[PDB]
């Protein structure tokens, strides 16, 4: 929920999902951008959490 | 701690199984108080003022009860 | 009337922990028992089909 910003660099960050598609909006201290990708089923069926 | 468990005076708790059970395991020594009585054991030998010793302990030249009972001559006949 | 019902802590045995097999939209437990022991599944949701 809350990152440290250099004045360059990259940052990663995690994320849960139940679309097949990543097309969400990101914002970075208010800044928006779009992800896109395609996101792989899972392999394992059943889960713990 | 749990309402199953007895907790010691160093914070850990332990059953009530091992309160009065003849067996030290609260560190201090929290458990093995109150409760009632041992009363001794049939191999044990008991001092004057209540204290119980292994009976190995009586009369080996040296005071182990309290009141230095288990060195008197009253009970061992030299 | 002596010999009170006083609540006390007994203990009971552990079953073996069963061997989980996970396929699309089941589970499948292997469950080896000696003794009988008691297998209850319930659902997280509104029917929760306990068996
Ligand atoms: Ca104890
Ligand atoms: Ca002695």
């Amino acid at each position: 929920a809350t990152t440290h910003v250099t004045a360059t660099g990259s940052i990663t960050l995690h994320f849960s999902t139940s679309s097949p598609q990543a097309n969400f909006i990101v914002s970075l201290c208010g800044k928006k951008t779009t992800c896109n990708a395609e996101c792989k089923p899972p392999a394992d069926h059943i889960i713990g959490e | 701690c749990e309402p199953s468990q007895f907790q010691c005076t160093n914070g850990r708790c332990i059953t009530l199984l091992w309160k009065c059970d003849g067996d030290e395991d609260c560190v201090d020594g929290s458990d093995e108080k109150n409760c009632v009585k041992k009363t001794c054991a049939e191999s044990d030998f008991v001092c004057n003022n209540g204290q119980c010793v292994p009976s190995r302990w009586k009369c080996d030249g040296d005071p182990d009860c309290e009141d230095g009972s288990d060195e008197s001559p009253e009970q061992c006949h030299m | 009337i002596p010999f009170r019902l006083t609540p006390t802590v007994c203990p009971v045995p552990l079953a073996h922990t069963p061997t989980v097999t996970k396929w699309f939209k089941g589970i499948t437990l292997h469950l080896t028992a000696t003794r009988p022991t008691l297998l209850t599944t319930r659902k997280l949701g509104l029917r929760a089909d306990a068996t």
